[PDB]
């Protein structure tokens, strides 16, 4: 209950007076209460590291014992509120300070005593009724969108002898009453679950249903799945936040400049989404962490750790969450610092040995699971990395140990971003190792889509080995089965893998268009495939040169098929446009033979 | 053996990492295991690092995430971490501890195992002899294993060795002209390559050959170093003990060496060359040399293990070592897995050194090398008319670069192609591998020589 | 004339694809049910050879349980 | 042409019977699978019952005294 510091130096504290002290446990260290992390016990002393700048803590400070490690409050009031990377709320030390800065040791609540909440029981419960870990026993209408489930905590059961009348609350009084063999507890409206520990689930279900991401490229050839893993080396975390089949969205940037970070906040505010007709404000259904490089190293690294905690916390309502993990390589920018405090023994330039152990331990939490508790709910949460390189290698040890991990990599280059293609998507180096897993959604929904997406990856790929030669010799002796695969391969670069993302045609790229535009272009290039064959020793053997100057106006129509709005235009209005299309392309080589 | 009552320690001198050190302790072993057991309730396993006098330095396996020097209590057991080893082990799907994972029952053991195993002795080893019968052509056909041979797969992250080691699992066996076995170790893996292994042996009828050990990637780092090796203990009693042959499949070696160099630096050791330890080859030869056929018994081991280089290096400390300890590889390509071939195996640069002696009559088939070396020959030749084409064009090829064209759109799509669920049987890869040899006339084909193409060219 | 074969033609091999749909009834009900028998035959041979060897394994548990003898460590 | 227009559809239909022969073995590996579990339990349950009658057999001692000191 009290130490007193022994000898600080630097940011880690000497504690003494510490014999029940738990390893990482949570401490206050001196008359300013900073909060630090037990990292060390040798006998009866604490080696103490502190979560903020250690500048005027004397010896014989004292160094308060909580019991209970680094945890965040979960409860109603989470959605919209800008957090730090150990959960202090930003947008309200702004208010109680009136002041532009973080001042050491505050005492923030993470959630607010303040506001008031509707709380409303799940009317299956009674005073007599048998809850265990994980029931839903409340429901809050938090904003209009999310219906904020009130869960019991895991490792707590019993018989209800209290629930509280339906009202209004806040989030400090006692509205569940259960008891165990014996002893009476309270339960509040918040809940506390250590950030590093995994919140428990009965099954995880395999990911297969699909994250519907905006985009035409990364939802045809390289697929993300609810409940997957990706990584990106914002225009493609903006485009899941709006339209996508997610119900909450976490952004967690954990070492992201501040000029960078300060734009975040800005746009998210002005940002709509439509739900029902309406429009809404998507801070509704988001929070985020917000989390620069002027903070505490010891808040850096852990800004991974509430993300994702906060982002299981929301699964098991029954929400699809997407966590967006900005800036993993930041991240690890933390635990070298860490590792260089503790005198630990580099492995890999500097990074510690478990800097695969700790990504593991982060990317592995996401999955779509059976919830725990009694209505047999099902959550998923997806997670999306963002590796930053030195540069675009797979040298260093956080690039190459994440691909070791992740199931999805959607690859951008540096040298294919000059282009104004936007994205900068490289599609040699990104794969998606969830194309088995789909290969039951896409045979039963879309049973069709598989050999196309086998064909177009191969016409990418046959165009690659040949544009090495394509340079240097040049066109001048080719043979007139590579000039199909170079200008139907430059149809595809231009008309099916090309984005902009302000424009009102190619914001939103719905899948049943995607595959509606791959269905024209893969017949158009096996029909120029089989006439270039048939035609190559009968009579009058043609090349590429004369259908492209006959057929002109065809490869118009195959080329405004990315310009048709997808918003204006009707559902139905645009694959008959696709199907029409086609017998303007089976006629149309009927006109040269 | 063991009868005397076991200490209980909580006499906790310090935490620090993933240490925990005793002090007044009675006699402490080096490698014995310990069971701790934290304040609130939670039972935590831990090997002795270090001990000194009246200390004790513990690593606890799950971290030390709660534990204080007060109220912990520290079990010591007096005996070196062993394994229960059965026959009825086949068909079972254990995690990296040994704990099943299958909703079974714990294994009824037929002995209690030191894991860490005695090596052969030289003088009682046999060379390899027959054909193990993998079910894939490109390492059937041209790059063949033998009875005891240990050849690594060397592949790249994305690419799909998981797969292939799926598929070798599924369809290896003998060379038919009782005893055979599989045990698949599979570390670092993460969850849904460990429910595609748990689910592929299961439902594809086969489970009962294969003992599946699955150590996933959020699992500790010390458990991956154990892992191998529950799996090398059940290979050694289920072959020289049972008389099984045994086909050992070892899946990402080289992320055993990415949790070895973090369980080494975890034990307060300087790191060597590449951050890796000094110790490192003769860390992976325990592993690799526990193979081979033995004098006087009936069985044997194979082993296959499985890398990834990153960044495509070669001259990395895990292919680095595992080239200079096993005997060939197998070189899982990229430019092939693009271009959408399954299996995606590269024939060029991949190798048995061992394939000369689990060929020919009596073993697979009289043809088996003269088929090889000829399907080589034309491969390497057509790869090179392959860029030349593009090069003066076709109307510049004659009716010679020609035959090296056609041949090899047909060699990588009818030997090299397989698709994931036919198990060609290596009867199967000559036949196939003769009517690709058909597009050649006799008078083009130099490896063979004239007696066999006399018996075989004309059907 | 050979524009004809759509409609027809796939009602002659669906002569295969109903072939395998009653196929797919008849080995369901042996499928379950004889192996059901094998898993209650194999717990039969368990317990015959669990009853004449219990008494003997008993008195060798029991008889080291209660043993007195108190060795020490060296030194 | 007339034999083109069948094995179009006969491709079509030769691919769903090798689905469902696959779908066959499926069921036949997943009970064998559990076979093997379902004795495997039933000689660990012989087991840990053979400990409670050690369980209870070494308390008939502790009544005893001259055989208890």
């Amino acid at each position: 209950t009290f130490g007193y510091v022994h000898g600080v130096s630097g940011p880690v504290v000497t504690a003494c007076d510490m014999a029940g002290a738990a390893m990482y446990e949570l401490v206050r260290v001196g008359h300013s209460e900073l909060v630090g992390e037990i990292i060390r016990l040798e006998g009866d002393m604490a080696t103490i590291q502190v979560y903020e700048e250690t500048s005027g803590v004397s010896v014989g400070d004292p160094v308060l014992r909580t019991g209970k490690p680094l945890s965040v409050e979960l409860g109603p009031g989470i959605m919209g509120a800008i957090f730090d990377g150990i959960q202090r709320p930003l947008s309200d030390i702004s208010s109680q300070t009136q002041s532009i800065y973080i001042p050491r040791g505050v005492n923030v609540s993470a959630l607010s005593r303040d506001v008031k909440w509707d709380f409303t029981p799940c009317k299956n419960l009674r005073v007599g009724s048998h809850i265990t870990g994980g029931d839903i026993y409340g429901i809050v209408n938090e904003n209009s969108l999310i219906k904020h489930k009130i869960m019991l905590p895991p490792r707590n059961r019993g018989t209800v002898t209290y629930i509280a009348p339906p009202g209004n609350y806040d989030t400090s009084d006692v509205v569940l009453e259960l008891e165990f063999e014996g002893i009476k507890e309270k339960f509040s409206m918040v809940q506390v679950w250590p950030v590093r520990q995994v919140r428990p689930v009965t099954e995880k279900l395999p990911a297969n249903h699909p994250l519907l991401t905006g985009q035409r490229v990364l939802d045809a050839l390289f697929p993300c799945v609810q409940g997957g893993t990706t990584a990106i080396p914002t225009v493609i975390s903006q485009s899941l936040s709006k339209y996508s089949n997610s119900d909450v969205i976490i952004y967690v940037g954990c070492g992201e400049r501040g000029n960078e970070m300060s734009e975040v906040l800005r746009d998210f505010p002005e940002l709509t989404m439509e739900v029902d007709g309406k429009v809404e404000s998507i801070m509704k259904r988001t929070a985020l962490v917000a989390n620069t490089s002027n903070m505490p190293v010891a808040a850096r690294e852990a800004s991974i750790y509430t993300g994702i905690t906060l982002s299981e916390y929301f699964r098991d309502m029954g929400y699809h969450v997407s966590m967006m993990a900005d800036s993993t390589s930041r991240w690890a920018e933390a635990l070298r610092e860490i590792s260089g405090r503790l005198a630990e023994m580099p492995a890999d330039s500097g990074y510690p040995a478990y800097l695969g152990a700790r990504l593991a331990s982060f990317y592995e939490r996401a999955g779509r699971v059976k919830c725990l508790g009694n209505p047999e709910r099902e959550g998923s949460v997806s997670i999306v990395g963002a590796v930053s390189p030195p540069g675009g290698d797979f040298s260093d040890p956080v690039t190459s140990a994440t691909l070791g991990i992740v199931q999805v990599f959607w690859g951008l280059d540096k040298k294919l971003a000059q282009r104004k293609h936007f994205p900068s998507v490289n599609w040699l180096i990104s794969y998606s190792k969830y194309m088995r897993a789909l290969d039951e959604y896409y045979d039963k929904h879309f049973t069709e889509f598989v050999p196309l997406r086998t064909k177009a990856k191969e016409i990418l790929q046959e165009e690659e080995d040949l544009a090495e030669i394509v340079q240097l010799v040049g066109k001048a002796s080719l043979a007139e089965t590579d000039k199909i695969t170079l200008e139907v391969a430059k149809l595809i670069k231009d008309d099916f893998l090309q984005q902009n993302g302000y424009t009102p045609y190619d914001r939103f790229c719905p899948f049943y268009k995607t595959v509606g535009m791959l269905s024209n272009m893969i017949a158009f290039y096996d029909m120029a495939r089989r006439a270039v064959e048939t035609t190559a020793q009968s009579d009058n053997k043609i090349t590429w040169s004369i259908i492209r100057e006959h057929m002109g106006e065809i490869l118009y129509k195959l080329s405004s098929m990315k310009f048709k709005d997808p918003v204006k235009d009707g559902e139905a209005k645009i694959k008959a446009d696709y199907a029409q299309l086609l017998e303007d392309m089976q006629n149309a080589f009927r006109s040269l033979e | 053996y063991l009868s005397q009552p076991r200490l209980t320690y909580k006499t906790v001198s310090g935490v620090n990492g993933p240490l925990v050190i005793l002090d007044h302790v009675k006699f402490p072993r080096y490698a014995e295991i310990v069971h701790l057991t934290l304040p609130d309730g939670t039972k935590r396993s831990g090997q002795v690092l270090e001990v000194s006098g009246s200390k004790a330095v513990v690593q606890v396996f799950e971290g030390t995430s709660g534990i204080d020097a007060k109220k912990t209590s520290c079990e010591f057991t007096g005996d070196i971490l062993r394994t229960p080893v059965s026959e009825d082990m086949l068909g079972r799907v254990f995690n990296g501890s040994g704990k099943p994972i299958d909703r079974g029952p714990v294994v009824l053991a037929e002995d209690f195992l030191d894991i860490m195993g005695q090596p052969i002795n030289p003088q009682c080893r046999i060379y390899p002899e027959e054909m193990i019968q993998t079910g894939i052509s490109a390492i059937d056909g041209m790059n063949s294993i033998a009875r005891g041979q240990k050849i690594p797969i060397f592949s790249a992250a994305g690419l799909p060795h998981n797969e292939i080691a799926a598929q070798i699992c599924r369809q290896a066996g003998l060379v038919k002209k009782e005893n055979f076995a599989i045990v698949f170790a599979a570390m670092g893996v993460n969850m849904e390559t460990a429910r595609f292994f748990k689910s592929d042996f299961e439902e594809n009828g086969s489970m009962d050959n294969v003992c599946l050990f699955l150590n996933l990637a959020n699992d500790p780092t010390i458990e991956r170093i154990i892992t191998p090796r529950l799996a090398l203990t059940t290979a050694e009693f289920l072959a020289y003990q049972c008389e099984k042959h045994v086909l050992v499949i070892l899946t990402d070696m080289s992320s055993y060496a990415e949790a070895l160099r973090e369980v080494s630096a975890a034990r307060e050791e300087v790191p060597g060359r590449r951050g890796f330890p000094g110790y490192m080859y003769t860390d992976l030869a325990t592993i690799y040399e526990r193979a081979g056929r033995v004098e006087g018994r009936n069985g044997s081991i194979t082993q296959i293990p499985i890398l990834t280089m990153p960044n495509d290096d070669i001259t990395h400390p895990i292919p680095d070592l595992t080239g200079y300890i096993t005997e060939g590889q197998i070189y899982v390509d990229r430019q092939l897995h693009n271009r959408q071939i399954y299996p995606p195996i590269n024939v060029l640069p991949s190798l048995s050194r061992l394939m000369k002696s689990a060929i020919g009559e009596g073993m697979t088939r009289k043809d088996h090398a003269d088929v090889s070396n000829q399907l080589y020959a034309c491969y390497a030749i057509g790869k090179d008319v392959q860029a030349m084409k593009a090069v003066v064009g076709e109307e510049a090829l004659t009716s010679d670069d020609l035959l090296y064209l056609e041949f090899l759109q047909k060699f990588e799509r009818n030997f090299i192609a397989q698709g994931p669920y036919e198990n060609r049987t290596v009867y199967e890869t000559l036949d196939i591998g003769w009517q690709l040899l058909r597009i050649f006339p006799k008078e083009m084909l130099k490896r063979i020589p004239q007696s066999t193409l006399s018996e075989f060219y004309p059907r | 004339e050979a524009q004809m074969e759509v409609d027809q033609y796939r009602r002659e091999r669906e002569q295969e694809f109903q072939s395998k749909q009653q196929a797919a009834m008849g080995s369901q009900g042996n499928l379950s049910a004889e192996v059901e028998q094998a898993t209650r035959r194999q717990v039969q041979g368990m317990q015959s050879s669990q009853q004449r060897n219990r008494e003997r394994v008993l008195a060798q548990l029991l008889g080291m349980v209660c043993d007195v003898r108190p060795q020490v460590h060296p030194n | 042409l007339v034999q083109t227009q069948r094995l179009k559809i006969m491709e079509y239909y030769e691919k769903k019977e090798k689905q469902i022969e696959q779908q066959k073995k499926i069921q036949m590996s997943n009970l064998m699978n559990q076979a093997r579990l379902k004795v495997l339990r039933a000689r660990d349950d012989l087991i840990t019952d053979l400990l409670n009658e050690a369980k209870q057999r070494l308390s008939k001692v502790v009544k005893d005294t001259t055989r208890y000191q």
